[PDB]
């Protein structure tokens, strides 16, 4: 919260 | 052979491109190539062209797997003996009640289940089971819920979301439908507001981006909802908090290398939508923000040059004045987030490439004194700890939660007195399948990369293998983001350790393992390449050495991890035998220019945008699919999961079918497509242990050890  | 799929010509351009918004400076006349795979991406993943060559995929897999269904078993037995079927998750104060999870040995889901404030938490007359995702789950292929809350005060209402494809776009609904209200489309994120009134939630939007924070209030259709912030810059997402006092709301922006905050007072009620800037966003400079009561605000932040941060004490009504420092930076320790409560503060971050934790109190005088910071103390040279945010609902409290971990021991959380010091157990884990930590020994080797640097390498090994010869290893690596890979505890890898092998965490510059700078100055934009020499480096060191020789080495990343495994096989392939790469970023330039792939613009501040002369080059010196070439590689399975809102499907599916085309070596290269699961997903069930059984099958199965130890 949020990422390859 | 293997699936290979069909050229068919398209061109991708980079650049500037009329009507399209590819960032602030963008190559005009912009650059074009030939991309034969493109039309591989279908937006709305229906295209029966594409469907079939997936089944051809799911054929060429299933046809190549059958070896292994045997081994993949014995190993997801292994699984389940050491994950504790039936179980209580640690029990926390959140109100008048305790709240805690449940496993049951059946069932796929947890349960969220809550106890009475005074009385003992387990299933029982007492309990009542909040939420029951089996009963959410009913029938459905996917299932993941976001978020479980409950209303403030009292917890008649409660709150949750629900994503049912993994595309991560969640509805909002009440448990028992208590009430009516639903809000479609949101990040997942629920914020209540004071008595149940009103909560607030954060909206997607073109491209999946977090751009909008909206309050919704209790009686009413979402088409009546207020947005209270948008943020209209491609590279920010907006996020959503609740002060410690839970009279202040916290917006703000983020994005890679810059913040923004605003506050609203919720002491005014529903109709109150104005906010409150605090530092107006400055390029360069990112910050948080925390309460105190209503009016001083505690700022974590990187201005005036300090990287590994410094946080700062201001006033609500002069938020701009930052002169006051409460603990300065420091070049050896890195803070990473603070939370505050009440009473004091705790400082998550980092020092000596290890998780590192204190707590700072007030003064005398009510005033949070500089001269109060104590670290907080653990027992192994090498562990793990967080101090777990998620249960700590108390504003008033005095005990602090924390998980702790290391390679060794299996997972302790436990209660500790800020003030004492002393630290009661709340919950250790169990791991059966006969296991000990006596058998098992970790210690942390370095790797010398090309440019001098030293490499951390982090590893555990069963204390009973013969040293005095090279032993079969795997070695993990991410490293972007200024993630962390930490050396904690995890069942995940006793069935290598178990048959003799050597399990390995490389930490790789763009981890952030070694401070800030192990990431921006070491990892990302024009050094983004470290990454895949550092890690290249590493596993050099493991075979001069002695550890392991390349036929008995494997290695193995996931989603960035993946771009770390795709650019090494296309670099060094010869250093392994066997990889795994799931949900793997590998089409670099072509996601990477386009404003339209889910995450996009967030990550032109990551690895750069090649829309731009600045990137264009570099990028693609290291982009897996655009160095694929005529060359060996080694055995690969690749894992992708069709509705993954991250890495999309196509990526690897493109990357796997120009493997095969190219390569000359005749290793399998297998791709498992999950149709059913996302990013994270291969499932949200016992099934995600099915899917890690074959992973470890495959690899097992290429070095050629099966035997356990005992």
């Amino acid at each position: 919260f949020r990422v390859r | 052979r293997g699936p290979i799929a069909a050229h068919r010509p398209h061109e991708v351009v980079f650049g500037k491109v009329e009507g399209e918004d590819r960032g602030a400076n963008p190559m005009d006349p912009p650059r074009r190539r030939v991309d034969p795979l493109f039309w591989l991406r279908d937006d709305n993943r229906a295209d029966p062209e594409v469907l079939a060559h997936l089944h051809l995929e799911k054929d060429y897999y299933e046809k190549r797997a059958v070896d292994i269904k045997d081994l993949a078993e014995t190993i997801y037995q292994e699984h389940i003996s050491h994950i504790e079927e039936t179980d209580m998750s640690a029990p926390y104060v959140y109100d008048r009640f305790l709240y805690y999870t449940r496993d049951v040995k059946g069932l796929s889901y947890k349960l969220h289940c809550r106890v009475p404030a005074g009385k003992t938490p387990g299933e029982g007359e007492d309990e009542e089971i909040v939420l029951d995702e089996n009963k959410l789950a009913e029938g459905k292929s996917f299932c993941v819920v976001g978020c479980v809350a409950p209303a403030p005060p009292e917890h008649a209402l409660v709150a949750y979301s629900v994503d049912y494809c993994g595309d991560e776009v969640y509805s909002i609904r009440f448990v028992r439908d208590v009430v009516a209200d639903k809000v479609e489309g949101t990040n997942g994120s629920v914020v209540w507001g004071p008595n149940a009134e009103c909560f607030f939630y954060i909206t997607k939007d073109a491209s999946k981006r977090d751009n909008k924070v909206w309050r919704h209030i209790i009686g009413q259709p979402q088409s009546e909802d207020v947005c209270l912030y948008t943020d209209d810059d491609p590279l920010f997402s907006v996020g959503v908090g609740r002060s410690g006092d839970g009279k202040t709301l916290i917006i703000c922006s983020m994005s890679s290398e810059t913040s923004e905050s605003h506050l609203l007072d919720l002491r005014k009620g529903v109709k109150h939508n104005t906010l409150e800037m605090v530092r107006p966003r400055e390029k360069g400079v990112r910050y948080t923000v925390e309460m105190h009561g209503t009016d001083t605000l505690i700022v974590l932040t990187n201005k005036d040059k300090c990287v590994n941060g410094k946080v700062v004490l201001t006033k609500r009504s002069a938020p701009t004045d930052w002169g006051t420092v409460l603990i300065p930076h420091d070049d050896k320790v890195t803070i990473d987030d603070v939370a505050v409560f009440a009473k004091f503060a705790v400082l998550s971050g980092r020092r000596d490439g290890l998780t590192r934790v204190w707590t700072v109190r007030l003064g005398p005088d009510n005033l949070f004194s500089s001269a109060t910071l104590k670290e907080l103390h653990f027992d192994e040279p090498v562990f793990t700890a967080h101090v777990v945010c998620s249960q700590m609902k108390t504003y008033d409290a005095s005990l602090l939660r924390l998980r702790y971990s290391s390679m060794t021991t299996p997972t302790v959380w436990y209660d500790e007195d800020v003030l004492s010091g002393e630290r009661k157990v709340v919950k250790a884990r169990k791991v059966g399948g006969g296991f000990e930590s006596k058998n098992y020994v970790c210690r942390r080797e370095l790797a010398t990369a090309p440019d001098g640097t030293k490499v951390p390498i982090s590893l555990v090994y069963d204390t009973s293998i013969d040293l005095k010869k090279p032993n079969p290893t795997m070695l993990y690596g991410y490293g972007s983001y200024g993630i962390c890979i930490e050396p904690e505890f995890n069942s995940r890898f006793l069935p290598y350790v178990d048959r003799g092998m050597i399990y390995a965490i490389a930490h790789v510059r763009g981890g952030g393992e070694m401070g800030r700078t192990w990431y921006e100055v070491g990892g990302k934009y024009l050094t983004k390449r470290n990454t895949f020499m550092d890690f290249i480096a590493c596993a050099e060191h493991l075979i001069s050495s002695g550890l392991t020789t390349p036929a008995q080495l494997s290695c193995e990343g996931r989603s960035a991890g993946g771009l770390l495994v795709g650019a090494v096989l296309n670099m060094r392939p010869d250093l392994f035998h066997v990889a795994l790469a799931g949900v793997p970023f590998v089409d670099v330039m072509t996601t990477m220019c386009d404003p339209s792939i889910p995450l996009t613009t967030g990550e032109w501040e990551e690895w750069g945008n090649p829309n731009e002369y600045k990137f264009f080059d570099y990028m693609n010196s290291y982009s897996p699919i655009d160095n694929v070439r005529a060359q060996d590689y080694p055995h690969l399975m690749i894992q992708a999961g069709l509705h993954d809102p991250r890495v999309a499907y196509w990526e690897p599916a493109k990357w796997a079918s120009k493997l095969r085309e190219l390569k000359t070596d005749s290793n399998e290269v297998l791709l498992k497509m999950d149709l059913e699961s996302g990013h994270f997903s291969a499932s949200d069930r016992y099934k995600y242990l099915r899917e890690n059984a074959i992973q470890q099958a495959f690899v097992l199965k290429h070095l050629n050890v099966r035997q356990l130890l005992r």
